[PDB]
DNA sequence: CTATGACCATGATTACGAATTGC
DNA sequence: TTAAGCAATTCGTAATCATGGTCATAG
């Protein structure tokens, strides 16, 4: 629709090009000046045009050691290395890398790994056409042949095997989202005839170009434009949708310049004829053909930078793509940058420890970037439903009808649009509230990683990259170690409680940055790393060496400066930048979203460390993992002894203090004054005072003060949050608990939090009996609702739940009837309930999707959910306040209240009537007993009451659902199964319904014919 | 070795392997490769630790163990190559840890594993215990696997047994000589064309490489340069090993002292330990036990129902 | 029948007889002939010549918990 | 028609894998 | 060709082991 500015009088003898790119691309060329890879880049303009440039004259290489003979000191030596073998038996080695120009080149470098010296060697530099042929040269210089004269005996290892585009980039310095100068007189825009469909074609060599590092007026962000869009088909009754043979019957899209508050365009295209919708574009046509090819002619026209969505990789693209393979439009699937190019689907997967497997497919798009907020929130976020109304409640605070929607008239069709339209708007909404894109460039420039690379890989070539860009300053190389493998070491200590119920304020110290702090301050690195023997037969220790508990010895600094040291000073001025900036915000959710800024950060640091010691990998030094654990725990009971040993009754203070607890970077000291501003003054001198016995970046910290505090196990306890004094309380701390897990009921987690507040808080006991007395009562009588009631569980790899048998295995496997089509995948979470039934052995018998059990009413295990999910829970919390006299206060609190309980062959009813104050059955249909019926007025008054609070909740319900729905004149149609609304709304029908016929026991109140 | 073997076998004749507990070996004399062996424990006090450890577990279980040495090696294929292009130090410090644990060694007149084979098809031990399934190639009837992993890695020991594999692939040891050469022998350059599976097949209706050639002779199935299909399927048959009768092995007593005077002083290492470990080996002074049908009724054949 | 299963599918979604998907199709037929809307007088009699079939006389869904 | 222990049936203890959170 | 680490607590299922109610038959 609408178009680019048009690029007016560029000259290229006078002018130079500065634009800011965003993709970068490999390419096998012809087309050569008069080498074959030439590097496409792509980017936009600081007014809004489309750039690509094509560089040319680059080539991949790596390096290897010369060894020590009559060869390789040799010219003759040097070039017969790049001239080939001409025996026979030589196929093997002489035909796969064949006549290419790997080249000889002599140069003096270092190895990383370990400190032999400050002496370089000699190093050969060997050059290669293309960069498919690294792999093969690989297995033809090491265990291929290299007999060739006696120049090179096998073998000698390659070092610094890296990717092309990152190669390319730790070249010329140029990072993530950058900005891009071509001087004048440099570039020729005429000298490529145009092969790719954007505005300004550039075309230079690979030494001309300019990156300006971002920083100062060069930190700024260009106008991109970004696409989001949302599809709709028209399926079967039970049968989920299939490309081959459910057509795709709408498609709605919005566009925005980044910068600007509200969107430009707004477009929806349909397949009948519609109805006008005010702010919106909207087309129609009578063939599907004439829609897939409208939109992709869009699509081309409006040449966006940046498509989001939710769940456009797993679900939209492929359908489409499908969908035209199908019908035979033979134009639509070139939707790229490049004008002869098609795109095909392809999967791939994805595993860590760290976010577990996910399987994604891919589809290929040449210069655009793809953001599925799916993805970054399935990273990023760990939440309890993934849905886009969960999230959007979370946020913001939110088949088979469609397909009579649509074969109905065009006001059903127009109110189709309309809620597509606002489903395509809302993942532009979050991609603008929650920072994302601000932070994915922020990332980039700081890692100097392409801005695909952070939704694709881990967090290995960005600490790659860095120490490759941190080594070429001194003239360094890496080598290639890998062991499979080695054993664990040790992790870190934890202090054994006092546990308990604490009333007295106990105050937190901690170290901040930790690990990179220690790994800064005791000058510890691979290229510092000294061996067992290397130290003999020097004999000076002091001052040039160090030695740590696990048994090591490092070189002190004033003989070398390690790498790691630089990277992780980068990065914690980075985060100190950061939190710098949130130290001046005032709305809550944008100063949770710069924590999270600053939460990436340290991540960030912290996987450096973690980089060394991941035995599967590609560079581990366990040693240094090791030295670095090892400094910990000395460091933290060297806290815990002088804490625990100055402040005493002798030396002139109130009480000698006792630590209570410590895990591994903090110290949770118990003073003894009751008086919160006191604790504050001598925790602030503790801190001060026992930081001053380090190197530095080393410092405690004071961080808060408890005040009362609940101590169950390690890794388990709570309290109430201090920041100074007339700030008089924040919040509490639920550090561990079952308020914070999400594998249990939101019941538990919602009593156990409700207990803690009353009991905290109030400090009131009795009310905590009686409220967790109402939460069992309300179990057992059958008033309480199924959003309560609901687990969900993670479906891990297939094997693991193989091995054993689970729940939400068991459900995700048995297929419905409806749909073997729409099932729970590898990596997402399944929802269940647990019925009731007559078989104990199994829990993985009664389990039940919640869908199932409202449409087609099963009953539930009461006793299961009052002895398995709340009892002990309950008896970790209750019992260090009081006694065993406390297990029995609730479990007779219980016993008061378990006596209070509501109740093929069912269709064979007699129902028998029943009196209403003593429940004698009997035959008539009067409601009262012939010995109970002079207490019949209070037993009518009795019930009314009851009657008339059901009719105060029925209007409540029934018409906020058409506050959420928008309309007070049309039908609500919104089966949420993340909302409470839904399935509360039905059963106050029913309760209504029951409730209302047993007064009809009683007679009328009067005539109605009159 | 052999190539891609092992799996051909379990994936076409999986009743000729067993997957038993080191446990069930007790009593029993195997013949192992100390060369493979010794490298095991390397990938350096370990060409020696493991040599102690391991044989002691060898030992607790009952597994009477006898370590063999190679002697002049024979026209191995990667072998002479560098001949193409023109020590035994922490291999004896073993040589000397067995018999001051009163464990027997012999040297091999050529490649071990054959003579190894050469046992085992004499009584004079059960099985022949290596990594690499060329006994089996050798005419060993029975290969134990694993043998000599470490106490951690949990593998069980895996049995191949010949008599078996020979009955499944319907095919005599020459026959079978053969099928290893075409599936990736150590000795010789195999055949581009056929595959571990397809290999078979032919060997199966062509008793013989000889006639497997002149059968498929298209340039899109060559065969080899300097082919020694034939050289090589004869070591498989005929060896270099030395007689089985020629010595009787007898398991000693181990010497705490001289030994242990020659390994935690000479070779510094936890005394504690290599204490209570020659303390052990000293305990498990036997293995031989419980009899089978098969020592005393001949083996009539197989009754399979209708 | 199979043709008039869609006119009574027209006459449940078309938006001058009212909001119906709580009560039944005849009884929102005589409601928009009381206040006169226009009821057309094909939608009547084909509730005349069927008994009570679940599939005639009730609206499109009378399933679906909403 | 009546003692005795062998036999079936039901409940208490231990072991280990899976899931998830704290540094 | 691809993947940052370790410590600790909780819950469910199958298997191991203890103990009583019938019963079956020898006295
Ligand atoms: C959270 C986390 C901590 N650690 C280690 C490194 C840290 O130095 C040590 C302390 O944990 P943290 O206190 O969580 O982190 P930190 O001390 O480095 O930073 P800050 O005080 O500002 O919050 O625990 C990891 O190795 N990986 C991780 O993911
Ligand atoms: S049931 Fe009602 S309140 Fe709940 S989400 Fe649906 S429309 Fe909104
Ligand atoms: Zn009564």
């Amino acid at each position: 629709r609408w178009l680019r500015p048009t690029p007016p009088a560029l000259d290229p003898q006078t002018e130079p090009l500065i634009f800011q790119q965003l993709e970068i691309d490999h390419y096998v060329g012809p087309a050569q000046p008069v080498s074959v890879p030439v590097l496409r880049a792509f980017g936009v303009t600081d007014e809004g045009f489309s750039v690509c440039c094509h560089i040319h004259g680059f080539a991949p290489y790596f390096y290897t050691p010369a060894p020590p003979g009559f060869g390789p000191e040799h010219m003759g030596d040097l070039q017969r290395e790049l001239n080939l073998a001409i025996s026979r038996d030589s196929r093997g080695g002489r035909e796969l890398t064949g006549p290419a120009v790997l080249a000889v080149e002599l140069c003096s470098r270092e190895s990383m790994f370990g400190y032999h010296g400050h002496g370089p060697s000699p190093f050969l530099r060997i050059t290669v056409a293309l960069p498919r042929l690294v792999a093969p040269a690989r297995r033809l210089l090491e265990q291929g042949i290299r007999v060739a004269g006696l120049g090179t005996p096998s073998f000698a290892p390659y070092e610094a095997n890296v990717d092309f585009e990152i190669r390319f980039m730790v070249d010329t310095d140029i990072v993530g989202c950058n900005w891009l100068e071509l001087p004048a007189g440099k570039y020729a825009l005429r000298l490529k005839e145009k092969a790719t469909q954007c505005q300004l074609e550039a075309d230079v060599l690979w030494s001309d170009v300019v990156s300006h590092p971002p920083e100062g007026p060069w930190q700024r962000i260009a106008p991109l434009r970004v696409l989001s869009f949302d599809i709709e088909c028209a399926g079967r009754k039970g049968i989920f949708p299939e490309p081959e043979r459910d057509p795709v019957i709408q498609i709605c899209s919005l566009g925005l310049r980044w910068g600007e508050p509200e969107p430009f365009l707004r477009l929806a295209l349909t397949l009948r004829p519609c109805a006008p919708i005010l702010g919106a574009k909207v087309q129609s046509y009578e063939k599907e053909e004439d829609l897939l090819q409208a939109w992709s002619t869009f699509i081309r026209i409006m040449d966006p930078d940046v498509i989001t969505g939710y769940n456009i990789q797993n679900f939209d693209l492929p359908y489409l793509i499908s969908r035209a393979q199908t019908l035979k439009v033979q134009t639509f699937p070139f939707l790229g940058r490049v004008a002869g190019l098609c795109s095909n689907i392809r999967d791939s997967s994805f595993q860590s420890k760290q976010t577990g497997r996910r399987d994604t497919k891919v589809v290929s798009m040449v210069g655009r970037v793809q953001m599925d907020m799916l993805q970054v929130l399935l990273r990023e976020y760990k939440l309890r439903s993934y849905t886009l109304n969960a999230v959007s409640f979370h946020f913001l605070g939110e088949h088979s009808i469609i397909t009579d929607l649509q074969n109905g008239n065009d006001q059903t069709r127009r109110r189709l649009a309309v809620y597509c339209l606002k489903d395509a708007y809302l993942p532009l909404r979050l991609l603008e509230r929650l920072m994302v894109l601000v932070n994915a460039v922020e990332m980039a420039r700081v890692t100097g990683v392409p801005l695909s690379y952070l939704l694709s890989r881990g967090q290995q070539v960005k600490v790659v990259s860095q120490l490759l860009r941190q080594a070429m300053h001194e003239g360094l190389l890496m080598p290639v170690v890998k062991s499979e493998g080695g054993e664990d070491y040790t992790g870190a200590t934890v202090i054994e409680p006092l546990k308990g119920y604490y009333d007295v304020p106990i105050a937190t110290l901690d170290f901040s940055s930790l690990y990179p702090s220690i790994m800064m301050a005791h000058n510890l690195c691979y290229t510092t790393l000294l061996r067992p023997g290397t130290a003999q037969k020097l004999g000076l220790t002091e001052d040039q060496f160090i030695r740590t508990p696990t048994g090591d010895e490092f070189v002190k600094t004033s003989v070398r400066k390690g790498l790691l040291p630089q990277i992780l000073e980068n990065l914690l001025s980075a985060r100190k930048r950061a939190k710098a900036e949130l130290a001046k915000e005032t709305d809550p959710l944008r100063r949770q979203v710069l924590d999270g800024r600053q939460l990436a950060l340290k991540v960030s640091a912290n996987s450096v460390y973690g980089f060394t010691g991941a035995q599967v990998g590609k560079l581990p030094c366990l040693e240094i993992s090791q030295s670095v654990t090892g400094f910990g725990r000395q460091m933290i009971e060297k806290t815990k002894q002088l804490v625990e040993s100055k402040y005493t009754v002798e030396n002139g203070y109130s009480t000698s203090a006792k630590v209570v607890y410590g895990d591994t970077d903090s110290v949770m000291c118990r003073f003894g004054v009751s008086s919160v501003a006191e604790a504050m003054a001598l925790g602030r001198e503790a801190a001060d005072w026992v930081s001053g016995h380090f190197p530095s970046p080393i410092r405690l910290e004071f961080e808060k003060v408890y005040f009362p505090y609940l101590l169950i196990s390690k890794k388990r306890y709570a309290g109430l949050l201090f920041s100074s004094r007339p700030d008089a309380h924040d919040r509490m701390d639920c550090k561990g608990l079952e308020a914070v897990r999400r594998d249990n009921c939101p019941l538990v987690a919602n009593l156990v939090t409700a207990s803690l507040r009353r009991l905290l808080i109030d400090r009131d006991p009795e009310g905590a009996v009686a409220h967790a007395q109402d939460v069992i009562s309300d179990l057992l009588c059958n008033r309480i609702d199924i959003s309560q009631l609901v687990i969900t569980k993670e479906l891990t790899r297939a094997a693991s739940d193989y091995a054993g048998k689970q729940a939400h295995v068991e459900l995700a496997e048995r297929m419905r009837k409806r749909d073997p089509g729409s099932a729970p995948s590898l990596g997402d979470r399944v929802p269940y309930v647990i019925i009731s039934a007559a078989k104990g052995v199994a829990a993985y018998m009664k389990s039940e999707d919640p869908l199932f059990v409202l449409e087609h009413s099963l009953p539930i295990d009461t006793q299961y959910y009052l002895e398995q999910q709340l009892a002990k829970p309950l008896l970790r919390i209750f019992e260090p306040i009081l006694g065993e006299g406390r297990a029995e206060a609730v479990l007779l609190r219980g016993d008061h209240t378990r006596c209070k309980t509501v109740l093929g062959l069912l269709a064979f009813a007699k129902r028998r009537n029943c009196c209403i104050g003593c429940r004698t059955v009997l035959s008539h249909q009067g409601a009262v007993c012939e010995f109970c019926q002079p207490r019949e007025s209070e037993l009518y008054q009795k019930e009314v009451s009851h009657l008339n609070a059901l009719e105060e909740r029925f209007s409540r319900l029934w018409t906020q659902c058409q506050r959420c729905q928008g309309s007070l004149h049309e039908d609500v149609i919104c089966t949420s199964r993340d909302c409470p609304i839904f399935y509360m709304r039905k059963k106050v029908r029913k309760d209504l319904e029951d409730q209302e016929q047993l007064l009809r026991r009683f007679g009328p109140p009067g005539p109605e014919a009159w | 070795g052999i190539q891609g073997l092992a799996k051909l076998i379990a994936d076409v004749a999986p009743s000729a392997i067993r997957e038993n507990d080191i446990k069930s070996y007790f009593g029993r004399k195997v013949a192992i490769d100390a060369s493979m062996s010794i490298y095991q424990f390397l990938i350096t006090t370990s060409h020696l630790m493991g040599m102690f450890y391991r044989t002691i577990r060898m030992m607790e279980n009952g597994i009477k163990p006898v370590y063999v040495f190679d002697g002049k090696p024979p026209q191995l294929k990667s072998g002479e190559l560098a001949k193409r292009s023109e020590t035994k130090q922490h291999n004896d410090e073993c040589k000397h840890l067995l018999s001051l644990m009163g464990i027997p060694y012999l040297d091999a007149p050529s490649e071990a594993e054959a003579s190894c084979a050469a046992l085992v098809k004499a009584g004079k031990v059960y099985a022949a215990a290596t990594e690499d399934m060329a006994c089996l190639t050798f005419g060993s009837p029975v290969l134990m696997r694993h043998l000599t992993a470490s106490e951690a890695k949990k593998l069980p020991i895996q049995e191949f047994h010949l008599s078996r594999i020979l009955q499944e692939l319907g095919l005599n040891q020459e026959q079978f000589v053969d099928l290893c050469i075409l599936l990736g022998s150590d000795y010789c350059e195999s055949i581009r064309g056929i595959g571990p599976k397809r290999a078979v097949d032919l060997i199966q209706k062509h008793k013989s490489i000889e006639e497997i050639v002149r059968r498929l002779d298209p340039n899109k199935y060559p065969v080899p340069e300097n082919w020694l299909h034939k050289e090589a399927h004869q070591l498989f048959l005929e060896p270099e090993v030395l007689d089985p009768e020629s010595v009787e092995l007898k398991w000693s007593e181990p010497n705490e002292e001289e030994l242990i005077k020659f390994m935690c002083g000479e070779k510094q290492f936890s005394e504690e330990r290599i204490r209570s470990g020659v303390k052990r080996l000293s305990k498990s002074r036997q293995g031989s036990t419980q009899g089978r049908l098969d020592d005393f009724f001949k083996v009539t054949g197989s009754l399979s129902s209708a | 029948e199979e043709a008039e299963l869609e006119l009574l599918r027209q006459f449940d979604l078309a938006w001058q007889y009212g909001p119906c998907t709580g009560i039944t199709r005849l009884q929102r037929w005589c409601r928009a002939k009381q206040m006169g809307l226009e009821p057309p007088p094909e939608v009547w009699q084909v509730l005349k010549t069927h008994p009570g079939d679940p599939r005639f006389q009730c609206s499109l869904w009378h399933l679906y918990p909403l």
